[PDB]
C-alpha cells in the first residue's frame, strides 16, 4: 500500500515555499527561515 | 500533498557535503536558495516500491568553516547526514560535536554516519577506528561523493526508519551526475569486508 495515498497534511498546515518545512496555522512566519506565510 | 523531509547535511567544511547532495541532477536542478540562512535546498526525490518520496536536504554555504550553524537551519529537520572525510582525522574528531548540536534543536530523529572520499588511495580514517555510530547506535556507511559510491545508501535507511517500512525498497536508481573517479571494485569489497569485521570487534 502506497504510503502518498494516506498521507493526508496536519490541519491548518502550510508548505513554506522558501524553504519547504511545515509550519503551523497559527505561525505567521515560517519557523525555520521566517519566511512570510504566503 | 507529496511525502517529504527536511534533512540537515552537516560536517566540517571541506569533508564533501556540497559534492555529495550534488550528485543528485534533478535536487541540483531544482534547488531552492533561502538568503535569509544562506542554505541551498535541493529536493531529491527517490522512487520506491510504494511510491516517491522526496529528502529537501539543506546544504551550507559554507557557514561551518567559521562557526556553528544558527538554529534555524536545524529547525524542524526530520532526519540528518553527518558527514566526515576519512582521509582528515580532524573531521571525525568533530563529529561528536555536530551530533551534540543537531540533537540540541531537533532530539533523536534518524541519523546516519558517513564517511566520504573512499576513492582516495591514502586513507587515514580506516574502518576499525570509526566506532561513534556504535556508541549511539546510528547507521555508517562509506561513501564517495565523486564516484557516486554507495550514494543510495544513506537515503534508504533514513526512508526505512521514517516510514517504518523495513522492506522498503528504491525501484530505480535517481539520475546522478557520472563518475568522476572511479571506485575500484575490489577496494569496495575490502572496505566494505573491514567494516563488517570491525563491526565483529568490540569498542574499547
Ligand atoms: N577524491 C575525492 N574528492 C572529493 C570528494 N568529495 C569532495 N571532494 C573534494 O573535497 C573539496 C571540498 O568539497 P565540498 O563539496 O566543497 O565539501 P564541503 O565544504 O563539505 O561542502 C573539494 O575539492 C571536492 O572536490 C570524494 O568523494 N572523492
Ligand atoms: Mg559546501
Ligand atoms: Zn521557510
Amino acid at each position: 500500500s502506497g504510503f502518498g495515498d494516506k498521507f493526508k497534511r496536519p490541519v491548518g498546515s502550510w508548505e513554506c515555499p522558501v524553504c519547504c518545512v511545515s509550519n503551523k496555522a497559527e505561525d505567521s512566519r515560517c519557523v525555520s527561515c521566517t519566511s512570510e506565510k504566503p | 500533498p507529496q511525502v517529504q523531509f527536511k534533512l540537515v547535511l552537516v560536517g566540517d567544511g571541506g569533508t564533501g557535503k556540497t559534492t555529495f547532495v550534488k550528485r543528485h541532477l534533478t535536487g541540483e536542478s531544482e534547488k531552492k536558495y533561502v538568503a535569509t540562512l544562506g542554505v541551498e535546498v535541493h529536493p531529491l526525490v527517490f522512487h520506491t516500491n510504494r511510491g516517491p518520496i522526496k529528502f529537501n536536504v539543506w546544504d551550507t554555504a559554507g557557514q561551518e568553516k567559521f562557526g556553528g550553524l544558527r538554529d534555524g537551519y536545524y529547525i524542524q529537520a526530520q532526519c540528518a547526514i553527518i558527514m566526515f572525510d576519512v582521509t582528515s582525522r580532524v573531521t571525525y574528531k568533530n563529529v561528536p560535536n555536530w551530533h551534540r548540536d543537531l540533537v540540541r534543536v531537533c532530539e533523536n530523529i534518524p541519523i546516519v554516519l558517513c564517511g566520504n572520499k573512499v576513492d582516495i588511495k591514502d586513507r587515514k580514517v580506516k574502518a576499525k577506528s570509526i566506532v561513534f555510530h556504535r556508541k549511539k547506535n546510528l547507521q555508517y556507511y562509506d561513501i564517495s561523493a565523486k564516484s557516486n559510491y554507495n550514494f543510495e545508501k544513506p537515503f534508504l535507511w533514513l526512508a526505512r526508519k521514517l516510514i517504518g517500512d523495513p522492506n522498503l525498497e528504491f525501484v530505480a536508481m535517481p539520475a546522478l551526475a557520472p563518475p568522476e573517479v572511479v571506485m575500484d571494485p575490489a577496494l569496495a569489497a575490502q572496505y566494505e569486508h573491514d567494516l563488517e569485521v570491525a563491526q565483529t570487534t568490540a569498542l574499547p
